[PDB]
RNA sequence: AGAGUGUAGCUUAAAAGCACCCAACUUACACUUAGGAGAUUCAAUUGACGCUCUGA
């Protein structure tokens, strides 16, 4: 049920590039954010 | 002075209270295709096709000709979902 | 005429009830009418954000097809503006200097009219199960200004 | 007073030369039209699994409320009404690595 | 001969001799030229065994050109070939029905009938 | 009116990570990210690249690659949380964590007198409390530990009817927010199982008819 | 163990129309454009496969 909403596309116009940037959580959890600049981790304090 | 009326009203079928849970007519298609289809059905009022020349078309027509070929419906949809 | 049996065929504004209200800054709000044995809820306010508006967007999208298949009525949804949080990155070394990264934030908002018990109930739980990846729920009160 | 963030930064005017190329293949729109239309299939067939799952348990809550009315005749209107308990409601999403 | 001129505030306008109706289904689509009493003379449908055997994707805009083309052939065998489309704007920009119109002035068939003598 | 007085709870566990991809979903994942590259116009980085280049290229005949080059170092040095919890135990079917891809049901195991049923964790209805307030407080001696174990309605799930003096359960659901478990060897025969495991646990027709309210996935 | 039976989700349709889903526009919904998967359980009106309720 959760390969419903996980599928995605950018519906506005003109936009930069967004590439997939593994973003770890402050309990170690990844998501998979579509983020500019292509990071492989954001590690937030 | 009133008259009622003889037969059913058009409207009177649809549901006049809580009109929110009624689905709306979302173009203009449906309801055109909903007005052609109700305008051929028998009203009990004074309309175009009473007046505009129908020659009283409803009479059953003699039918003379030979009869149609007797066919295996079955195996004919068959068929034709093979093919 | 008025004194026919067709009389009256004409009548369709008892059939469409909009009025042409202003409906751009009304709070005619519909409370929760509780019967006991028949419960409704009023306006209930779904919030949906994220850190990514394409995978937001598409739950949004999702959720307003669901629940205009589901035959129960939207008032009004809408979108919150971006946040953005910045990410002051202390230096492994030396963590007196402040360098930083840039992250956004992204919201939606959905609205809903009617919730019976096993239908809201059972509402609920289909959008915990098809929940998506990175977008944080909560379902609040309708009293929200921007 | 709403604010808006629905406008497109003025910078995304100019430059507009970067990747203005569309040079594709016949084999892979192709390609493409196949996979969406797998795709449809994929969707169609995974609506009609949730509405059958959602039909199925909504006939038996439905059943639920029938036969709660049969057999207790009081206990059916706390049943159906609400606690206030539901109403800051809110749920966490997955994740990907466990903790 | 006389059109039926005139209900100048409904839609579509009677004013014809035989019109052309394109009723578009999900599964099917259905193309008839029908006199203005009502009653059709041609009509070319992909519910036809004839040509739905042979054709592919039944609601195809390809499928809606072949329909054109016989239509345009088994018309021009009842011997007509002037009658008026009236469609909604989004009917008309539908590329569906421009492909289709172009199918049948390519079949032969002009559209626009003329005027009436001494009207 | 003889009626034996019993009600039952269903718990519910939210899933922690996703299910595996479809080889058509990860073809449609490249396939979207095509039509994004082709689509996507000014990047910081792609110019902090081309122009950059460009201009490294006018100043010889007068960055990006360290910045990538030192993030695949972060890639390599920094090694994921592992997914597969489960096949390294493939024996704690006790465990909160044995299972989070899917959601999960709890089942409590007894031997009655007459009975021998493995059942979902049933309760009994004291008349002078609510069937919600009776299913929680079955759901805490049960329990016998802090489960924040919210609920989602007051409506029931389901009733089987058994008879021997006439009988129903009531079947109710409360969803579990976060699990703290005391005494994990519980001689109780509790258990966290999935719906093909559930389906393979269900020996009779009572238990065979409470698959159709539960998450199907 | 008995009864009712039966065309894809629905139809006093005889292989249909509504339905259902995908892409484009629309914040979104909606409209429209361009696409998709679909059914008469078998054997000679009769008999024997599936569902339901009643049981035990």
């Amino acid at each position: 049920d959760s390969s419903r909403a996980s599928l995605t596309r950018v519906h506005r116009q003109a936009y930069a590039r967004l590439y997939p940037v593994l973003l770890v959580k402050q309990d170690g959890s990844t998501i998979h954010i579509r983020y500019r600049e292509p990071r492989r981790m954001l590690a937030m304090p | 002075r009133r008259t009622p009326p003889l037969g059913p009203m058009p409207n009177s079928d649809i549901d006049l209270s809580n009109l929110e849970r009624l689905e709306k007519y979302r173009s203009f298609d449906r309801y055109r295709r909903r007005a052609e289809q109700e305008a051929q059905a028998p009203h009990w009022w004074r309309t175009y096709r009473e007046y505009f020349g129908e020659k009283t078309d409803p009479k059953e027509k003699i039918d003379i000709g030979l009869p149609p070929p007797k066919v295996s419906r079955t195996q004919q949809l068959l068929e034709r979902k093979q093919a | 005429y008025k004194t026919k049996p067709t009389h009256g065929i004409g009548k369709y504004k008892h059939l469409i009830k909009a009025e042409e209200p202003k409906k751009k800054k009304g709070k005619v709000e519909v409370r929760a009418i509780n019967l006991g044995t028949d419960y409704e809820y009023g306006v209930l306010n779904i919030h949906l954000t994220a850190y990514d508006m394409t995978l937001a967007e598409s739950y949004a999208q999702y959720v307003h097809n669901l629940c205009n298949s589901l035959s129960i009525k939207v008032e009004e949804s809408y979108a919150m503006p971006t946040k953005t949080i910045e990410v002051l990155q202390l230096q492994d070394q030396g963590s007196k200097m402040l360098l930083d990264s840039v992250l956004t934030t992204h919201e939606r908002v959905v609205q809903i009219s009617g919730l019976s018990a096993t239908f809201a109930e059972i509402f609920l739980e289909i959008i915990q199960s098809s929940l998506p990846e990175g977008v944080r729920l909560s379902v609040k009160e309708h009293t929200e200004e921007d | 007073i709403p604010i808006e963030d629905f406008i497109t930064p003025l910078k995304f005017l100019d430059k507009a030369r970067e990747r203005p190329q569309v040079e594709l293949t016949f084999e892979e729109t192709e390609r493409r039209a196949l996979l969406l239309k797998k795709w449809s299939l994929y969707k169609q067939q995974e609506r009609k699994m949730e509405r059958d799952t959602i039909r199925a348990m909504l006939e038996a809550q439905q059943e639920a409320l029938e036969e709660l009315q049969l057999e207790s005749p009081k206990l059916h209107a706390e049943a159906i009404k609400r606690d206030p308990n539901l109403f800051p409601f809110e749920k966490e999403g997955p994740h990907y690595t466990p903790p | 001969a006389r059109k039926e001129r005139g209900w100048r505030t409904v839609f579509p306008s009677r004013e014809f001799w035989h019109r052309l109706r394109v009723i578009r289904t999900q599964h099917h689509v259905e193309a008839l030229v029908e006199h203005q009493n009502g009653k059709v003379v041609v009509s070319a449908s992909t519910r036809e065994w004839a040509i739905k055997k042979h054709l592919y994707s039944t609601r195809n805009v390809v499928a809606c050109e072949s329909i054109g083309r016989v239509l345009a052939q088994r018309c021009l065998e009842a011997g007509i070939n002037f009658m008026v489309y009236q469609p909604t704007p989004w009917e008309a920009a539908s590329d569906s029905m421009k492909r289709l119109q172009s199918a049948m002035t390519e079949g032969g068939v002009v559209l626009r009938e003329p005027q009436r003598i001494y009207e | 009116s003889p009626w034996r007085l019993l009600g039952a709870l269903c718990l519910q566990r939210p899933p922690v990570v996703s299910k595996p991809l479809t080889p058509l979903q990860e073809e449609m994942a490249s396939l979207l990210q095509q039509i994004e590259i082709e689509r996507s116009l000014y990047s910081d980085h792609e110019l902090r690249a081309l122009d950059e280049n460009q201009r490294l290229a006018k100043k010889k005949a007068d960055l990006a690659q360290d910045l990538e080059d030192m993030w695949e170092q972060k890639f390599l040095q920094f090694k994921l949380g592992a997914r597969i919890t489960e096949a390294d135990e493939k024996n704690d079917r006790t465990s909160l964590n044995r299972k989070l891809d899917r959601n999960l049901v709890l089942l409590v195991r007894e031997k009655f007198g007459d009975q021998d049923v493995w059942i979902l964790p049933q309760a009994e209805w004291q008349p002078g409390e609510t069937l919600r307030g009776t299913a929680e407080r079955t759901l805490a001696t049960l329990s016998e530990n802090n489960m924040e174990a919210k609920f989602l309605g007051n409506a029931p799930c389901g009733h089987y009817t058994f008879k021997f003096l006439g009988a129903k359960v009531f079947f109710f659901k409360a969803l579990l927010l976060t699990g703290d478990f005391s005494q994990a060897g519980n001689k109780g025969h509790h258990v966290w199982v999935t719906k093909d495991e559930l389906g393979d646990y269900l020996k009779p027709k009572y238990l065979a008819q409470v698959r159709r309210f539960v998450s199907d996935l």
